[PDB]
């Protein structure tokens, strides 16, 4: 998960609707696409969830997505058109949406994107496993707990492991030579300061647009000295 | 303690007491079957000269495991072939003395001018008693005459045919083979004995068409049986059947007075009937009910599908059918795909073998033998292929297997101590046989580091496309990828992968890297 | 043109012909410069022999009047191509398929993750098992990704949605090692005891240890800055 | 296709299968009953009916479509199957090779799995649409 800054709304034909008219599958394909227009402007191309790549760049309608609600459509029914409730997820019918309304759970211990930053609770490892950051409290324990179970992020094997473990090592060649190049830097004599500041800046560059994009900034920064 | 020494003193103690008596309870039998309990059965070494296809070969047998890799013309079914012939001269023997096996016919030979005769060498070993055989076979028209050797197998199965004379509950040891014609056997199409005796598995070593209808037979009889003892019928009935065998009895002596197969039919009905009067005592003396094997049995074939809740028995339209319950849905028999029941025929067979062999055994599962598979790999997903080898050892742990394969992801989940590679080489002129070994541990790597290494083949296809990512990374590697011929070769490869393919974004990365050190190197010249 | 047609398909091959001796008869093969009888050939060969044989004499009788009659129309369905086949055969069988009969509709079913690295992603379709409103139905997807000309493993994860990596037990000390040397904990007893099981089963040599090698001297490195 | 063990790979086949041998059986002869669906193939599920299958076959601009159903116990059916679009069709065929000789005819041919005049003279049989593999013998004595 990655911190989202949200924008100014533009909730549009949002507005124009109605809690009392409800009737959600009543939005013509013109909203929709005005609300694709916006997400994928805030989302990126990755999911929200997963971050599997939702939109490829211009045959067939890869990657189906889905407009997701934060919370439950019967007990939250007053933010049926609410404009922070809305997200994108993918179509994979064993994780994120499609797997997020299929169990029981509190509603009050779930990480929002838009709220909390999520690299205080997780820590991701090369192997491509998730590991719980110790030192919190009890609540935050628990809430780190049952975000995983929920959304099926921290499989026994295989599904998002594999590719998360993929991603990272197809991108270590890369990590692997720019420390190579540090150490020199470091040992032949130059400020700290800067080496850091660009080592880290031009990884930056080099990273945006990408699959997986905070596992790989993770491990770039865990053998970063 | 030597086996040897024990047989030998039970020999030479037989001949001076004449009382049967004092020989079931002498202290020499049981330790000769105390020793015989723990001495585990596991084949050697084995060699093969001027046999069909093959010239020469010498090849060395694990004790749990061993698996075959590699293409080449001669067949490596042929060598499973040469140990079925050995061991049917084993089995012979023990149903009865000097019974002959199994010839080696006379086209088997080789067709060289060269050539005389064909011959194969095997060893038995038997905790430290080892035993070895030879069987050849010689040209029409030669000038000499070769013949068998068998002292070592007469001696080994009269052994067994010792304990077994005096001991009723003696247990044997197993032998099958499971040929690649199994796949129409085990289709099941829509095509009785009372008792059932140990030596009905030793008419045969290779899986056949009957074994299906025999296991139907015996799973039909041995849930009957547990019937009777979930009803907890009581002695009463074992008089009734002891009024009718008297009855049978009378009715045969009225036939003896003034229809031959009516009274073999009866006799045979009394044998019978005898046996089963007797299965009452020794249920009286207790033993494994019939409730336990049922759903051991049922449970070990559960444990190769776990996608399925249960099996049952129903009695519809005055028969028998196989009722299997998977998510909400009952199914038949015929209605499964072709890999479950390839899977159902090969564990109730195995299942049924076994159980059948032990009957003096708590578990019977924990029998000894040899077991050879063809084509382990035979109609199943890569999903099963991870995981039909741990379960296979898991549950049968004291029985050797011998496997040939042909997929890198079963060969990914096995040691790489028991893999033997064939590969024929051309020397002088003339193709030679080796065996090798994989250089490096196979087991927990990923399925193309185990073809790469295993099956020493490339894990990359040789398409068009990869001839064009080929030249291109030359070009980035060697530094003037700045040219009209790399910018028309990356046209083509972004028309066809695209620009978010990873294999593209790698070589991005590398263009990046080597633009950045001249630029971090002219900042702090 | 049967011969013709088998010759092409296979062009390793120089020549077939039959063969009367002084006693006996055989078809001869000769590739390079060695001769090999019909008979020498494995299975997996006289599959597709019989195979071509079959589609070549349907294709000469149903079209008597073109000049070449591999140019006729129609639809072949096949089942579990991937039967009886070394993995070096499954790399070549569809290019020659596509290309010896270039106007003929195929649909085929595999297992081989080997067949699909060679096929184009425009003709895949992969079958799950979804439960929509209560009901457990079927559904058909699409890979999302280019699947012709990656190694075997990608394919085998992107096409088929299974681990490429067994979780044997052997595995399991692994990933612990692992995770405690990403945790500046590989000093640790613990560490140290694992580490024998694991260069025992494995070795010293083997790549996996080096590579973890080499992340113990990166870390050894930045804590050795830090702490100065 | 790509999928696992009972994901239905088979049943496609089979239904395409099911399909042509209509036509088939139309081209060689006029009202000429093709393959049935057995009984068995039907869904086991409490509220199901009947079992249909429908096709589509496109030559150039020309179209047809077939339909072909069965019910086990249903009260109510799909009517019966649809075959005027395949007769047009096989008319169509009948029509061209019956003036002009030397004609040609679409190739239909299915490779299964085990299981298990008229250019006669050559002694390859046209009748049947299966044929199987691991048959080395039979066509080593036909050559
Ligand atoms: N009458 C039936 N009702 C419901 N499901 C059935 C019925 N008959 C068969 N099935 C289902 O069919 C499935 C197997 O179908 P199928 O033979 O197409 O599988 P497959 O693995 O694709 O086959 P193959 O190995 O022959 O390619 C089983 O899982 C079973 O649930
Ligand atoms: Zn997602």
């Amino acid at each position: 998960m990655k911190y989202l800054s949200r924008q100014m709304p533009g909730p549009s034909v949002l507005n124009k609707f109605d809690y009392r008219r409800d009737d959600w599958n009543s939005l013509s394909s013109n909203d929709k696409k005005e609300i694709w227009e916006e997400i994928i402007k805030m989302q990126g191309k990755l999911c929200a969830y997963c971050e599997k790549k939702i939109e490829h760049h211009k045959g067939k309608n890869k990657v189906e997505r889905h407009i997701e609600h934060f919370y439950r459509k019967s007990y939250y029914k007053n933010l049926t058109f609410e404009w922070s409730n809305l997200f994108g997820s993918c179509g994979e019918p064993q994780r994120c949406g499609f797997y997020k309304d299929k169990q029981k759970y509190n509603d009050d211990d779930l990480i929002k994107a838009d709220r909390q930053n999520p690299d205080v609770f997780f820590h991701f490892l090369e192997n491509g496993d998730v590991h719980i950051r110790e030192g919190l409290n009890e609540k935050e324990h628990k809430m780190a707990e049952v975000t995983l179970r929920v959304f099926n992020l921290n499989p026994s094997s295989g599904g998002v492991k594999a590719e998360r473990r993929r991603a990272i090592e197809l991108s270590m060649t890369l990590i692997k030579e720019l420390v190579g190049c540090a150490s020199q830097l470091i040992e032949s004599g130059c400020e700290i300061e800067d080496v850091r500041s660009m080592v880290f800046d031009e990884f930056k560059k080099n990273v945006k647009d990408r699959c997986f994009t905070t596992a790989i900034k993770h491990v770039f920064e865990n053998r970063m000295p | 303690m030597n086996l040897e020494t024990c047989y030998v003193d039970f020999l030479e103690l037989e001949s001076h007491v004449i009382n049967e008596d004092y020989l079931k309870e002498s202290v020499e039998l049981q330790k000769l079957i105390s020793t015989l309990n723990e001495s585990k059965f596991h084949l050697n070494k084995i060699g093969i000269h001027d046999f069909k296809r093959i010239r020469e070969l010498q090849i060395s047998l694990e004790d749990d495991l061993t698996v075959f890799v590699g293409d080449n013309g001669f067949g490596k079914s042929t060598i499973l072939d040469a140990i079925a012939i050995v061991l049917s001269w084993l089995r012979s023997n023990i149903e009865k003395e000097s019974k002959p096996g199994t010839y080696i016919k006379s086209h088997e030979v080789n067709n060289s001018v060269d050539v005389e005769y064909a011959s194969i060498d095997a060893n038995i070993k038997l905790k430290d008693f080892n035993t070895s055989i030879l069987i050849t076979k010689a040209k029409e028209g030669a000038y000499y005459s070769r013949n068998n050797e068998l002292l070592g197998v007469k001696k080994l199965a009269s052994i067994y045919r010792l304990v077994n004379k005096y001991v009723d509950n003696a247990s044997l040891p197993l032998m099958a083979y499971y040929s690649i014609a199994r796949s129409y056997i085990g289709g099941g199409v829509d095509r009785t004995k009372t008792v059932w005796s140990k030596f009905d598995v030793y008419d045969e070593i290779e899986f056949d068409r009957n074994d299906f209808t025999d296991f139907f037979q015996w799973l039909v009889f041995l849930h009957n049986r547990a019937s009777q003892e979930k009803l907890s019928e009581s002695q009463t009935t074992i008089n009734a059947l002891f009024s009718d065998i008297q009855s049978l009895k009378a009715t045969l002596t009225q036939l003896s007075a003034i229809d031959s197969t009516v009274i073999k039919g009866l006799e045979l009905s009394l044998k019978e009937k005898l046996n089963y009067m007797k299965s009452l005592q020794s249920g009286e003396h207790k033993f494994n009910n019939a409730v336990s094997l049922y759903d051991s049995v049922i449970n070990t074939i559960l444990k190769f599908l776990p996608e399925f809740q249960w099996i049952k028995l129903v009695y519809g339209d005055d028969d028998y059918k196989i009722i299997l319950k998977k998510g909400e849905v009952e199914l038949d028999i015929q209605q499964l795909s072709q890999g479950e029941k390839t899977i159902f025929t090969l564990v109730g067979d195995l299942a049924r073998r076994l159980i059948l062999l032990n009957p003096n055994l708590s578990n019977p599962l924990l029998g000894y033998g040899i077991v050879l598979i063809d084509e382990i790999d035979l109609h199943l997903h890569p999903q099963w292929q991870q995981t039909i080898i741990e379960r296979l050892t898991s549950t049968f742990p004291n029985v050797q297997f011998v496997i040939t394969t042909h997929s890198p992801q079963v060969l990914s989940t096995v040691s790489s101590r028991s893999v033997r590679i064939l590969q024929e080489v051309e020397v002088d002129g003339v193709n030679d046989l080796i065996v090798s070994h994989p250089d490096y541990q196979i087991k927990g790597v990923s399925n193309q580091d185990a073809l790469l290494y295993g099956m020493r083949t490339d894990p990359i296809p040789s398409t068009k496309e990869n001839g064009w990512l080929e030249e291109y990374k030359k070009l980035v590697e060697l530094n003037r990828y700045s040219s009209d011929e790399a910018l028309l070769l990356r046209e083509k490869v972004i028309k066809h992968f695209g620009l978010d393919h990873p294999l593209v974004q790698e070589c991005d990365d590398l263009i990046s890297v080597l633009e950045f050190k001249n630029k971090i190197n002219q900042h702090f010249s």
